[PDB]
């Protein structure tokens, strides 16, 4: 008997990667396409990509196909879809099915994975450290007071508390503030001043003038990726790290963003590099100690990022891979200080990613009534319509909480243990599924499917049940 | 290839005793009309109903389509080397053939209903995006006809199929 | 006879021990029967534990202070046997559930400590009446003694065993001993058996790694004392649990505190002295860069390319003595101290860097250090220095930072006579004076392969010739204090021990 195993799901951090594995036994894995489909919770089934494991081939849908990797492993018959960036849309149960070519169905569904995004691990690899004001303005030579306060006690175990409030005046280079909890940065004036423990810091701004107007981000620490605060942009009520220069790319392309260095030995502090998604905070994405070449890529960037160094040209490049919708950000690459974090920074190279799209929009398919009551022995029409023509439809019975069965392939072949009394018919844009005789154990949600042209387009779903 | 089923009526006779190329029209018998590139080139008033391209020398080529009471049939790419059609191209005793549409999708390729070219084992037959590569080609072996399609659709859905014959 | 020094480990570990050379920790069934000499405590603490041989403790170790019998909450314990703790006091306390005990004295179970004898909660012992005190006082102290005062190498009681070495008058040298017995436990053994080794005392002890190092100078091993520090590999900068370190770090310097072979490689960098911030370090406080000074062998590369300014040469790492460079910094520079401020390069013992060529760059004021021909010191033939840009050769010899002329052509790692590769004339250790002791002087040396070697204290020294010929008090030629037979010596021996022990009058 054919078997689909898929394995890997759970609730993990959103934006924090996962890799699913489906083990196929019972025919030679080689031999059928690999494809991969999600279950939301309310949502119909939306078909992800698949894989063909005798020649590696994939496709992926427009939407995941640049956080979704589909991978398989011909010596263990298993496929590996590697979702990273995980997001709350993406909750729901994970299904690998099988491709017969021949009914140009997928015949064989495996028992889903479950995938939920949520906060459960959220707040524990990171250090969620929120700014109690935001966006508070400050008329100038007023006491403005911007408190952050961490998720966990930033107090790592040397006991430094190395908190930071850097602070980016507008349209410049994140310049660092108060070096530690209480110090202040050389050349930054007294006029900023801060305190804190614990959980809870701040730091009051007793003259503010002109000059310290711009939004001051808190970052952390003890904290072991890096974790710059969202914002709290107070408006009113030499050794130079070289930049490389502004680049627009599409989804997917690649972009080798790079850091000059210039005025301290190269090889003699780490080129820590952060990054800065336009409409949210900072977050640091890998380091590299321009010495030895050594990077320590950050866990949300971890499979797509990859920073390179030259030291002869006092260069450090910064190769960041297949790009992502939401990639475009500006690249400050900053120097790791001795006594505080990202120290003096460099120019910084916006990279703004945004591609046509693709195969975004595909053939839609519309299926109705969405919900339908009949007695016992009623005979059942379901219709579905397609945005456009299709060869053969394809229709799935799917009972709560097991996995959708092909029922109907062809668009009038029934598969094998289907009853005679349902029956598929149609041609083009309208297909018909007809069950003649309503029996009890009828009772599923119903989705009519075309694969003639990817992604495999399934109809809404048409919940049965009796009266 | 072998099947008519898709509108694919227009198929070639290869019952040849001289290497004259003639085409043949799956439609109910009345009135075969002939066409070509578009343009009609025979209309057979019963009697008749074959479509004799000529000496199989002179490189027929062309989309023939034909049509009897119903509306016309899907064409039928033929090329002889002794709507976009697909790309042919000669090398040495290589042969490349090109999908007309190639959407980015999965493309696969089936050579007289038999696939081909998703075998590695095969050093001669390579398939790399919308090109399929034919190498050492055999005349009597690899000519026939030929159909690219996308994964989840239907080799019979294709617009039309091709019809390769190759001397090399 | 087995041995021993959580419940299940004890009673496992324990049971069948019968002497425990230290201590008998019986704390919080029936498992101990035959722990016949105990030399040490007894930590009793928990109300049927028979015990019932346990004869003797020495206090050889104390709860709080001479605190032997610790007892405390057992009316069925009947030691009947445990008639004289020796070297001990009988801390026989808390006795709340303890029976017949009261009846039965506490003290003629102590000899001579019954200052510390504190007890609180002819007659009979234990429990039973079928036991009793059975009193021998009112060297046996257990009733051919059954327990020996000190030692019982089989039945004989002794105070102390046939010495490993014994004097040979014959040789008129104080030599092994043929009967040489060490005491094991307190039993002497012809051979340190039980996989123990022969510790200084002649003890042996299973482990005398503080302040010693073992040796196997036999077929069995001898536990040695330390030479300075004595061997003690750690994992360095890059092999190891500092696997991924970047620098001898602030909150990794200390592990390697008495560290000697450096397996890894030493990589002082510039983050390290300015103490990094995305990997969470304090800054290398500069006095801590002396806990390294213990290196002797860094094998792997030491790249030293910063050291605190204010010190004037690379003293923390003057005791490298082989800088063999399995791993190579560059894949060619194996002592790399560059870009630094340290006049001299004062690394005083580098005598062999095996492998990679070795490049003294940078140090703007290193000036001593070209004079040095670094064929002598590099492994293999693929090496080749490359001292350059140190301080202009020229401007060193006019200043007269130049090798103190009591040292030989080889060059000379620092300005200080001390620092001196090869020697003008003699050596005398870490220095090269100009004429070792030969005649003048306190010392009063005797020359030695171009080395002085300080004459055996013990030879009075003498001002018309040459003060002794070689080490030791054999070869010196004056001998002030006594010399015994055709040798000198502190004190002519007395307290011998001679064919059985006999304190050798020797001669007046």
């Amino acid at each position: 008997q054919v078997q689909l195993v898929q394995s890997g799901g759970g609730v993990v951090q959103p934006g924090r990667s996962l890799r699913l594995s489906c083990k196929a036994s019972g025919y030679t894995f080689t031999r059928y396409t690999m494809h991969w489909v999600r279950q939301a919770p309310g949502k119909g089934l939306e078909w992800i990509g698949y894989i063909n494991p005798s020649r590696g081939y994939t496709n992926y849908n427009q939407k995941v196909k640049d956080r979704f990797t589909i991978s398989r492993d011909n010596s263990k018959n298993t496929a590996f879809l590697q979702m990273d960036s995980l997001r709350p849309e993406d909750t729901g149960v994970y299904f690998c099915a099988r491709y017969y070519d021949d009914h140009y169905s997928l015949d064989y569904w495996g028992q889903g994975t479950p995938v939920t995004v949520s906060s459960a691990g959220g707040g524990g690899s990171d250090i969620v450290m929120t700014q109690s004001p935001l966006s508070l303005p400050v008329t100038p030579g007023e006491p403005a007071s911007i408190s952050c306060r961490s998720s966990q006690n930033i107090v790592h175990n040397n006991g430094i508390t190395y908190l930071e409030w850097y602070l980016q005046k507008p349209g410049q280079s994140p310049q660092l503030l108060i070096y530690k909890v209480s110090d202040r940065f050389s050349g930054v004036p007294d006029r900023f001043s801060g305190s804190g423990s614990g959980t809870d810091f701040t730091l009051k701004i007793s003259r503010v003038e002109a000059e310290d107007v711009g939004v001051y981000y808190c970052f952390q620490g003890s904290h072991i990726p890096p974790t710059f605060g969202q914002g709290t942009k107070v408006e009113i009520k030499q050794v130079q790290l070289v930049q490389s220069g502004a680049e627009v790319k599409k989804p997917g392309a690649s972009v080798k963003v790079s850091c000059k260095a210039s005025g301290y030995t190269f090889t003699s502090y780490w080129m820590h590099w952060v990054r800065q998604a336009p409409g949210q905070g900072l977050e640091w994405m890998g380091n590299i100690w321009p010495g030895s070449g050594g990077t320590n890529y950050a866990e949300k960037f971890k499979n797509r990022v990859t920073m390179t160094r030259d030291t002869s040209i006092s260069t450090a490049y910064m190769e960041l891979s297949r790009l992502r919708s939401d990639d475009t950000a500006v690249y400050y690459c900053a120097r790791s200080g001795g006594p505080y974090f990202f120290d003096y920074w460099g120019q910084g190279t916006l990279v703004t990613v945004s591609s046509a799209g693709g195969g975004g929009s595909d053939i839609q398919m519309t299926q109705s009534p969405s919900s339908l009551s009949a007695s016992v022995g009623d005979r059942v029409t379901i219709t579905c319509s397609a945005s456009s023509s299709v060869s053969y439809m394809n229709w799935y019975q799917q009972t709560p909480g097991k996995a959708p069965k092909r029922w109907i392939y062809d668009t009038s072949k029934l598969a094998s243990g289907v009853p005679s009394r349902f029956s598929g018919s149609g041609s083009g844009t309208d297909y018909t599924f007809t069950i003649s005789s309503l029996q009890p154990e009828d009772i599923a949600t119903y989705y009519c499917q075309q694969w003639s042209s990817n992604p495999f387009t399934f109809g809404q779903g048409t919940k049965l049940q009796i009266t | 290839m072998q099947s008519i089923k898709g509108n694919h009526l227009v198929k070639v006779y290869d019952y040849q005793e001289d290497g004259s190329v003639l085409l043949t029209c799956d439609a109910e018998a009345k009135n075969i009309t002939w066409f070509k590139d578009g343009k009609m080139i025979g209309f057979l008033t019963e009697d008749k109903k074959k479509w004799n391209l000529g000496s199989n020398a002179k490189d027929p080529r062309g989309m023939y389509q034909c049509k009897g009471s119903q509306n016309k049939s899907k064409p039928l790419q033929v090329y002889y080397r002794m709507q976009t059609p697909y790309k042919v191209s000669i090398s040495g005793t290589t042969v490349i053939l090109t999908c007309p549409q190639y959407p980015g999708s999965e493309i696969l390729w089936q050579h007289n209903d038999k696939n081909i070219g998703g075998d590695e084992d095969d050093k001669n037959i390579g398939s790399d995006e919308d090109h399929l590569s034919l190498k050492e080609f055999s005349e009597l072996e690899q000519s026939g006809y030929y159909v690219c399609y996308p994964r989840g659709s239907k080799p019979e859905d294709a617009n039309f199929y091709l019809y390769l014959r190759a001397r090399v | 006879k087995k041995v021993c020094q959580h419940f299940l480990s004890l009673q496992r570990m324990f049971n069948n021990c019968e002497v425990v050379l230290g201590n008998l920790e019986i704390t919080y069934l029936s498992f101990l029967k035959t722990i016949q000499e105990v030399a040490g405590y007894v930590l009793i603490a928990l109300e049927r534990i028979p015990l019932e041989n346990l004869q003797i403790i020495r206090g050889n170790m104390y709860y709080e202070n001479s605190y032997a019998l610790a007892v405390l909450s057992l009316k069925e314990l009947p030691m009947r046997n445990l008639q004289e703790i020796l070297h001990g006091a009988v801390r026989f306390s808390n006795n709340p559930a303890l029976c017949n005990v009261e009846s039965i004295q506490w003290r003629d179970i102590v000899s001579s400590d019954f200052l510390s004898n504190m007890s609180m909660d002819g007659s009979c012992w234990g429990a039973g009446e079928e036991n009793c005190q059975k009193l021998t006082k009112i060297q046996c102290a257990a009733g051919d003694c059954l327990v020996c005062r000190k030692f019982r190498d089989e039945a004989t009681c002794k105070d102390t065993c046939p010495p490993l070495m014994l004097y040979n008058p014959t040789t008129y040298q104080m030599d092994v001993n043929p009967e040489g017995k060490y005491s094991f436990g307190a039993t002497c053994v012809k051979k340190c058996p039980r996989n123990y080794v022969v510790t200084d005392h002649g003890s042996c002890v299973r482990a005398c790694g503080a302040d010693s190092y073992e040796m196997e100078e036999d077929g069995v091993r001898k536990c040695k004392k330390c030479e300075g520090p004595c061997r003690k590999v750690c994992n360095g900068i890059g092999i190891g649990e500092f696997k991924d370190s970047l620098s001898i770090n602030a909150t990794n310097i200390k592990h390697f505190k008495n560290c000697t072979s450096i397996s890894g490689d030493l990589h002082i960098l510039p983050v390290a002295f300015r103490g990094d911030s995305f990997t969470h370090t304090p800054p290398l406080d500069p006095q801590e860069l002396d806990i390294l000074k213990t290196v002797k062998e860094i094998t792997g590369f030491l790249l030293i390319q910063a050291w605190p300014e204010n010190r004037t040469d690379l003293h923390a790492f003057e005791n490298l003595e082989i800088i063999r460079g399995r791993t190579k910094q560059h894949g060619q520079f194996s002592l790399a101290v560059v870009s630094l401020n340290i006049t001299s390069l004062g690394l005083r013992s580098l005598k062999e860097i095996s492998d990679g060529d070795v490049i003294i760059s940078g140090n703007k004021n290193l000036c001593y250090a070209n004079t040095i021909n670094w064929k002598k010191l590099f492994g293999t033939s693929g090496q080749k220095t490359k001292i350059i840009s140190n301080r202009g050769e020229n401007s060193c010899k006019a200043t007269g930072q130049v090798c103190h002329a009591l040292c030989s052509p080889e060059g000379c790692w620092g300005p200080e006579p001390r620092d001196c590769v090869s020697c003008r004339n003699v050596s005398r250790g870490r220095e090269c004076v100009d004429k070792c002791n030969l005649l003048e002087g306190e010392p009063r040396e005797f020359v030695e392969n171009s080395e002085c070697i300080q004459c055996h204290p013990e030879c009075l020294p003498q001002a018309m010739n040459i003060t002794c010929t070689g080490r030791g008090p054999d070869n010196c030629i004056q001998c002030a204090h006594y010399i015994d037979g055709p040798h000198c010596v502190k004190t002519c021996p007395a307290g011998v021990m001679g064919e059985n022990n006999t304190l050798v009058w020797k001669y007046a």
